[PDB]
Parts: C-alpha cells; structure tokens; sequence
C-alpha cells in the first residue's frame, strides 16, 4: 500500500531530523550569547572585544557569542526586541553634544523596556584616561549641576590613586547610571558597572564573572530565593 | 494621522523668557509620555526634557535643570515648555516628540533623526 | 519656499480629508446592525509542535494547507507536516537572527531573512535531496522584516531601511524599489490577484503599491503607533492592520477610508499578528498578553479567545482552505487550533 | 530636504486625484462577500470529526 | 508518651499524603508550571514522599503477622520508598550544585530521565541486594509498635538506612550552606545603599529550601543516641514534611494560584 509506505518514510525522515536537532540543541545550549551595545560610534566597542557582526571567544572553556549591530538605522525600537533572550547586554559608554546624557537616556530605555525587563546589563565605562585628562585640565561640571553637591562614596577603593577629583567624577557617572538601575527595577535583572581604561585585557574576565553571577541569579530565582 | 505642531519662540534677549506650546492631534494625549528635544546649529538632536502621563515624573537634562520647566494639559491636549532664563548657547530648533508606545515607562529614539512622531519644531535664537 | 511647500502639502492633506469625509455616509456597524452574531465559537488546541529551541518569530502556511514553515531565533527553519505532526527539512540558517520566513506558492522554495539584511532563498527539492541556499539577495541596508513570494520567481521584501523591494530570483537583482515610508516597514501583504500589495511601517501610515511599477497608489492613516502586522481581505477590496496602540483597524480599497476599529478597554497590549478566516467573517489578532482574540469582523465584538501560549504570539496564520489556524509564540511552541 | 518636500507634494496630489465610492457601498460589498461564502468557512461553522483532518 | 507519638505521626502522615496528592495533581494537570528542572524534580520528590507516607500508614494500620510473605513485601516496599525519598533529596541537592557552583556547561541530554533512573534505581538495587543476602532481613520475630514489618537484622539497618541517609544529609547540608553563603553575599551587595531589605519572601523561600533539602531530618541524630522533646520535634517536622512542601511550593507560588483560578 502507498499510504503506510509514505507514512513510514516520513516517520524515518522525522527520526533523522530529530537526531540532528538534538545534536544542534546540545551546541545551542552551551553558547551564552551577548549583545554588545554602544551609545555611539565614538565609544570604543571594537577594542573592548553587514547588518550584524559575530565574535566567538572562549573563556575557561566556556563559549561566548558577542553580537555587534552594524548596518542598521539609528531607530532601535523594533530590532532590539530580538535580543531579549541574550545572557547580557554589554553597554559601553564613553565617560569622556552631551553624549553622556544620550547614553543615560539609552540605558534608561533599555532598562525599562517591557521585553528586556529580564535582561541584565554589564556596564563598561571607557575613556578613563580621557576623563582623567579632562578632569585635571581646567565640561563635566556644567553638564551636571548636581556634581557640585556630590561626594566620593566611602567604598571608593581608588586603586590607581591618580587624583581625588578623577575618582569623584568617575564615581559620579557610575552613580548616575546606578540611580536608574536601582530605581527602575528590583529582583528581575541586575546592572554590573565596571571601569575600563581600554588598555587592559581583563575585560573578558569581568564579563565572564558578571555572566556567572547573572546565571546564578537566574537559577536562584527559580526557587524564589531571590 | 499623528500631528504635532509647535508654536512660540523667536528672538529673545539673553536672560529673557519664552514659552513653547505643542498642540497634538490624532492620538489620545494622556496615554503617552511627552518629550522636548532640540537641535543646535550643526550639532544634531539632543534630549532636553520629558514628562510622563499626567505629569508626576518630570525630568530635565542637566544644562537646563534650574531654568526650564515642562508641563502638560491632558484635557487641552497640549504640552508646554517655559524657558525663564535664556542663555546664548541654547539657540536651537525645538521639537515636541511623542514617544512611540502608549502605557510605557520606557520610550525610544526620540532624538534619532527621521523620527516619525516628532513635530516640525520652532527656531529659538538668543543673541544681542 | 520650504514653508510654501509645507503649506501646499498641508492644504492637500486637508483636501483629502474633506474628500474622505464626503465619501463617508454610514458606518459599517450601522450596515451590519441586523446581522446574526457568530455565536461565541470556541476552538481547542488540536496540535502542538515543539521542535524549536528559541522564540518563534514567524511561520507561513503552505498552499496545500498541510505543510507549514517556521523560523526560530536558534537559527532554525523547520517545515512541519501538520496532519501527522511530523517535521521535514530542518534548514540551518547562516545567521541566527531570522525574523521572517515565506513559503513559495508552488511549494518549491522557502525564503528567510533577518538582521543580516539578506533574503535567503532555499530550494526545497534538489537532485541531491538536501536543502541548500538556492540564492542570496542582499539589496537592503536594514533588517528584513517581511518577505512574500510573488510567483515563485519574484519575491517582495520589506526592510528596516524604510523600503520595499521586488526582486528577480533568477538574476538575483532588485527589479523595483518602493519608497515613501518614514519608519521602517514592519509587514507586507500580497493581494489575492498578486497585482497589488499593502505595507505597514513604523509610522502610523500604511501604503498600497502595485508591483508592476510601484508608485504608492494609496495611503491610509488611522493608527496612532507602529503598525506591526497587516493582512488582506479575501475578496481583495479591504485589509486589516494591527498596531502597538492595542487596536485593530479595517481599511478598504476604492474608498480610501476606515470602516471599523476593533478594540476593548481592558486591552493595553499591542497587536503582533492579524489574519482573516476563509470567508472573512472572522478576524484573528495576536496580542502581547499571550492571548489571541477572534473578532467578528462585521460587528467588532470579541467572539473568541485562544489563550494557549505562555509568551507573546508574534505570528499566526490561517490555512488556504480555512480549516485550521497556526499560532507561533515566544515560548518556542507552535499550536494548531481548529 | 527640499527634494523630499517636492516628492511628498507630488505623492499628495497623485493620491488626491483618485476617486472613492460611498462607504455604505463598500460595507454592503463586504457583508455580501461574507454572507455568500459563510457556508464554506470551517472556522465559522464547527466541522464534524469525520472530515476534519485534525481529528 | 509513646501513645501521643502514634497520634501525631498518623495526623502528620495523613496531612502530608493529602496535600502531596494535591501538589502532584496540580503540577501534572498544568504543564505551564513544570517547564524548569526544579519543578520536575519537585514532582518526583512529591511522588516519592506520597508513596512513602501512604505505605507507612498502611504498614502501621494493618496488623499482619501470620503471613511471612506479605510482611516481607510490605517491609521491602517501605524501605525502598524511604531510600527513594532520601535519594531524591540528594538529587535536589546535586541539581543545586550543578546550577549554582558549576554554572557553565551544565547541559546534558535526558537530564530528568537520568535523574529518575538514578533515584528510582539505586534504592531498587540496594533493596534487591539486601533481599538477595537473605529475605528474612525484612520479617518480624522506624518500628512504632512491637509487631510492625520492618528491618530486623540490625546490621543492614545502619548500612542502608543510616549511612545512606548520613551521606545524603552531609551533601544536603553542604549545599544548603553554599546556597545560604551565596544568598548572603548577594544581600550584602549594597549597590547604592540599604540594598535588599529583609522581607517575608526571603525567609519563606529559606524555609521552603530547608524542607525541600530535608535538613529537618537532622533532628534524628539528637533523637537517637533520649531528649524526648527532640524526639517530638523530629516526628513533627518530618512527618508533615510533604505538607510544608505543598505550602511552600504549591500554595506560596503565585503562578500556581493563578493557574488554580
Ligand atoms: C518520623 C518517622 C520517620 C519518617 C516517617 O516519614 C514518619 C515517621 C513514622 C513513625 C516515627 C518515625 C521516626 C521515629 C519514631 C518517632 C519512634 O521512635 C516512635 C514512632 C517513629
């Protein structure tokens, strides 16, 4: 009979495809995709490490996929929704028009988005040397009037110790981001801010540690512990 | 169709006062969060201030924090920006922007060029 | 002179508005005030397809109303046989950010595109028997939001660069370019005769083009937010749009106006998908609250709910014979309702 | 720019040239199409499991 | 008194059986709430605990001593169900380890199937072996009355029910300490000030974790060595363990209540 014959052929084809699909699932599960987002082209996203750009890198035998948006329009309202399932959004901000305010607005929009409400953000503050040079030299004060009232936090731990003014400015910017992060969302997603000098190789280790913490928090949320 | 028309703002002496009024049509005003953005000559769009639905979540950029004030009249379907102490460097084309989605705490791409839900804007110039 | 041109355009818009107002004499609800209601019909989940790993962005039914294709962000393209819930042709994609997929009328080809700004055409039947990329089309500077096969040799695509393009699959080149949208085009729908097609973009407007030369015959502006999905009436004289302002709207050709809007007070989530039944009496709309609402298209009263998903639906379609409706979702599950 | 302005104005006149029938006539046509094909709509009228392919 | 202990044990076992059946039907009927691995492991643990409680109630209520075979079978099934419950608590701890300590590369094919194989096979192997040495290890002539089908060799009781439970308890306590340490590290982040103020959700989750990991079985060590109050505490907090599992993982969860409505 034709019907049992074609049903058997279709069933065996389905079995073969199921085997290939479980093989693909094994690869897909252990990838940890990330979305590398930048406030503007001035931010040095490329050195942090058409249409979309892929970067594969392994840390401690853990695979990582970093996706950088290329030939796309400035309106990210629609396509950003494609990245709600990524492990983290690596938001790079040049801490050196008021580009800092634009970065803050973009971070707020990302944080408060309905589909990204469960996605964690790894915040990188580039241009640390440029920020130090600007602070030591006689624009940050006028752009942010509240900076005058700001004081360096107790846990400043200024390891470089270049000046008690550069640390104050960089921690003011970090607190400016952390205000949005803490106020908008609690118990769903977390923001991890780091200072980067763009001349250090420890960025991938920081990303690895933040991703480990993100997945730990996600697993803890399954038991409602968090 | 969505139409935002801005009015007010011409030549003003430094330290003067100005009022910008944005009239909206084609959508329910109270459902959306409104924004005031500006574009300086040869600088690109920059965000100035925003107000949520029914107010109560006002926020400004640092440069104009102490001077500019933004209000809205949902019943009158209007947005207002009062600029009480003008300075020369805020000479720009001011635009009234309506964020893309209703009932949203976040809203995207108001400062992006070629944005759909943005008005034509008014020139505001401060000079001697 | 720029102000003069703006005044000219404003006057023309006002004149078009008065023409539309003079055209309207009675609402569609008044016409269908004596029509018997549908009767609160209910449809159960006949089947569930559960082969995808990541969220399902798109699916498209076949011409025979038996085979369907689904695209998921795990870089997967699967052709399900819905009758026997089996699967065939699990096509791996070069880019994992697919956002749309199309099935050729003949059933010979499958299209898919996404964040790579490229539309891939796969030959379903080959002498080797293995599905391979028949051709790659890359004339778009933005992400491909939608694509539809015209006649198995031409394809119409809409991108995030605010443009639509009609291609020639044989030569792999753009034949026609449709421009006029401000916001990036989110969806397109072909007319039953394949002579026209409507496109909905990120602005509130929807434009109707004719594929022969593409000059944007008509424009409809009734919505208040981004138009996510568009579907075309079976008779070809109307279409339905769904936007992010939590409303659906029914525009009609040859009248250039609204007919009726479908909305409810307790709906505050945008529309992601819109489709019509076989006779056009039912309008199925997918929502962001994980539900699918079936509206009586003639009365704008909710006639059914299809709450079988855990996350937003993002895609749905109705068979050519109207036997079943397939809904995808962001929970990586496809459901066939009947 | 100015080019966009003239293209928009040209599109506006071209759109304004077309003619539209009464809304009531289009409504009646839609209702007539719905009524004529109401019989062959499996979703409208529940179909028995005998000839339902998704039994 | 011994008489009161029987009453408390019967009430606790009845409540646990009823509410564990409720939890099982809730978690099986609604597929939307059993997507993740913890929910499936919870389903398995609830099934094991329900079977253990039901068989314990049956053994205590029934008084059969003229039937050697039936008594041996009842004792074997009781021992097997107790071992399965212990193994499922240990497997919950192991999943905890694979989710929090080793965070990456934790995917394996047929995760729940392999967990079920281990959890329902290792106790089966143990009971089959102890039967193989001698089937009289389960006859007569913990045991509440004088005549009650249970292990009587006094040697395999320590190896297979005490030492086995000792290893399971060590693993569970170590992972409980690990989870508590990580949770306290998270609570002390202090991103901007007064971060993570203590609320009623956190202690509820901690109590649910304690009852899920079977830390309350530790009261056995003090109860066996004697400390009559500790004996009552042990009986009370381990007889109705399934009741508290239902409270903390069925009624406490908001999604389950939403599915109920
Ligand atoms: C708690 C437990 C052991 C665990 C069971 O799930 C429930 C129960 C039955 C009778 C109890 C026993 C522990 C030891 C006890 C308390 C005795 O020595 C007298 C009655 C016994």
């Amino acid at each position: 009979e034709d019907q049992r014959n074609e049903e058997k052929a279709q069933r065996e084809a389905n079995k073969k495809i199921e085997k290939q699909l479980q093989k693909d699932k094994q690869v897909y599960r252990a990838t940890h995709r990330l979305l590398l987002l930048g406030a503007g082209e001035s931010g040095k996203n490329t050195i942090v490490k058409s249409g979309i750009f892929e970067t594969k890198f392994q840390v401690d035998k853990v695979n990582f996929h970093m996706f950088d948006v290329g030939a796309q329009r400035d309106e990210r309202r629609k396509w950003i929704q494609c990245f709600n399932d990524v492990t983290a959004i690596i938001f790079v901000v040049a801490s050196s028009t008021n580009r800092l305010q634009a970065a803050l607005k973009l971070f707020d929009s990302i944080w408060n988005n309905k589909w990204l409400r469960d996605t964690s953000v790894i915040l990188f503050l580039n241009k640390q040397d440029l920020l130090a040079e600007k602070v030591l030299a006689g624009k940050i004060e006028d752009y942010f009037p509240e900076f005058a009232r700001y004081t360096t936090p107790e846990d400043a731990t200024p390891e470089p110790g270049e000046d008690p003014r550069v640390t104050r400015a960089k921690y003011f910017i970090r607190d400016e981001f952390l205000r949005i992060s803490t106020a908008s969302g609690d118990g769903r997603h977390y923001c991890y801010p780091h200072f980067t000098c763009a001349v250090d190789t420890e960025n991938i280790r920081r990303v690895f540690n933040d991703c480990r913490d993100i997945i730990q928090r996600m697993h803890l949320r399954q038991y409602e512990l968090l | 169709q969505v139409q935002l028309q801005e009015s007010g703002g011409g030549l003003v002496q430094p330290g003067g006062s100005l009022r910008l009024s944005c009239a909206a049509s084609g959508f329910t005003f109270s459902n959306y969060k409104m924004n005031w953005v500006r574009q300086a000559p040869g600088k690109g769009l920059e965000w100035v201030s925003d107000i949520s639905q029914s107010g109560a979540s006002i926020s400004y950029t640092g440069s104009v924090k102490g001077r500019f004030t933004i209000s809205r009249d949902n019943a009158k379907n209007t947005l207002y920006l009062q600029m009480n102490s003008l300075k020369p460097e805020d000479t720009a084309v001011y635009y009234c922007a309506r964020c893309p989605a209703p009932f949203t705490r976040d809203c995207f791409d108001v400062t992006s060029t070629t944005y759909a839900y943005r008005g034509q804007g008014t020139q505001v110039t401060v000079s001697s | 002179e720029l102000d003069q041109l703006r005044q000219e355009a404003e006057q023309l818009k006002n004149q078009i508005r008065d023409a539309r107002k003079a055209c309207a004499d009675a609402t569609l609800s008044q016409i269908t005030n004596n029509i018997d209601p549908v009767g609160r019909i209910q449809m159960r989940t006949r089947r569930t397809l559960r082969g995808h790993l990541a969220k399902i962005y798109a699916m498209h039914w076949g011409t025979d109303s038996r085979l369907l294709v689904s695209a998921s962000q795990d870089g997967k393209l699967i052709i399900w046989d819905s009758y026997t819930t089996n699967k065939v042709h699990a096509i791996p994609l070069r880019s994992s950010w697919v956002m749309t997929c199309a099935y050729a009328p003949s059933g010979n080809y499958v299209a898919c595109g996404g964040l790579d700004n490229i539309c891939s055409i796969y030959n379903l039947k080959t002498r080797e028997g293995n599905v391979r990329v028949s051709r790659e089309l890359a004339g778009h500077t933005g992400y491909l939001s939608c694509c539809r096969f015209l006649d198995d040799n031409q394809i119409v695509t809409s991108s995030g660069d605010t443009t639509c393009a009609l291609w020639d699959i044989e030569t792999g080149q753009q034949t026609t370019t449709f421009t006029g949208h401000t916001g990036d085009v989110m969806s397109l729908s072909l007319a039953p005769d394949t002579r026209l097609f409507v496109s909905g973009a990120c602005d509130a407007s929807a434009k109707l083009w004719d594929v022969r030369e593409g000059m944007c015959r008509q424009t409809f502006t009734g919505h208040e937010s981004d138009i996510n999905a568009i579907c075309f009436f079976p008779n070809g004289n109307a279409f339905a749009t769904g936007s992010d302002d939590a409303t659906c709207r029914l525009f009609d050709l040859r009248a250039d106006q609204e007919l009726m809007t479908y909305s409810h007070d307790n709906i505050i989530c945008g529309i992601t998908s819109v489709s019509f039944s076989k006779s056009g009496r039912l309008l199925l709309a997918g929502y962001d609250d994980f539900n699918c609402n079936v509206w009586d298209a003639l009365k704008a009263d909710r006639a059914g709910v299809l709450a079988g998903h855990d996350n937003r639906v993002s895609c749905l379609g109705v068979t050519d014979d109207g036997m079943a409706v397939a809904t995808g979702s962001w929970d990586s599950f496809l459901k066939i309702w009947n | 720019s100015i080019a966009q302005a003239r293209k928009l104005v040209e599109q506006l006149k071209m759109e304004a040239n077309i003619d539209r029938i009464k809304v009531s006539k289009a409504a009646a046509d839609l209702m007539a199409y719905c009524e004529a094909h109401a019989k062959e709509d499996p979703l409208l009228t529940p179909v028995p499991a005998s000839e339902n392919p998704f039994r | 008194q011994m008489m009161a202990l029987t009453f408390i044990t019967y009430i606790g076992c009845g409540l646990s059986s009823i509410f564990l059946s409720v939890t099982l039907v809730t978690y099986i009927a609604f597929e939307k709430i059993r997507r993740d691995y913890p929910s499936k492991i919870l389903i398995q643990l609830c099934a094991a605990l329900l079977l253990l409680n039901l068989i314990f109630l049956l053994d205590s209520w029934i008084a059969l001593y003229n039937t050697r075979g039936f008594c041996i079978a009842v004792a074997v099934f009781l021992h097997y169900f107790l071992l399965v419950s212990f193994t499922w608590m240990g497997l919950e701890a192991f999943h905890m380890y694979l989710a929090l300590v080793k965070v990456f590369n934790t995917y394996i094919r047929k995760y729940i199937l392999k967990f079920c194989i281990v959890g329902w096979g290792i106790p089966a192997v143990v009971v089959s072996i102890v039967l193989t040495i001698s089937p009289d290890n389960y006859g007569i002539g913990n045991g509440t009355p004088d005549d009650f089908c249970w292990i009587n060799s006094n040697v395999v009781f320590y190896i297979t029910v005490v030492g086995y439970f000792c290893v399971i308890f060590l693993l569970n306590v170590s992972m409980f300490i690990v989870v508590l340490v990580q949770l306290c590290r998270i609570k002390k982040k202090k991103q901007l000030g007064a971060q993570r103020k203590t609320s009623i959700q956190d202690l509820r989750s901690i109590a649910g974790l304690t009852f899920l990991l079977g830390i309350t079985w530790g009261f056995a060590f003090f109860a066996w060595g004697v400390n009559v109050t500790f004996m009552y505490l042990f009986a009370i907090f381990n007889t109705l363990q399934g009741f508290f599992i239902f409270i903390f993982y069925c009624a406490a969860k908001e999604n389950v209540r939403k599915q109920w409505r």
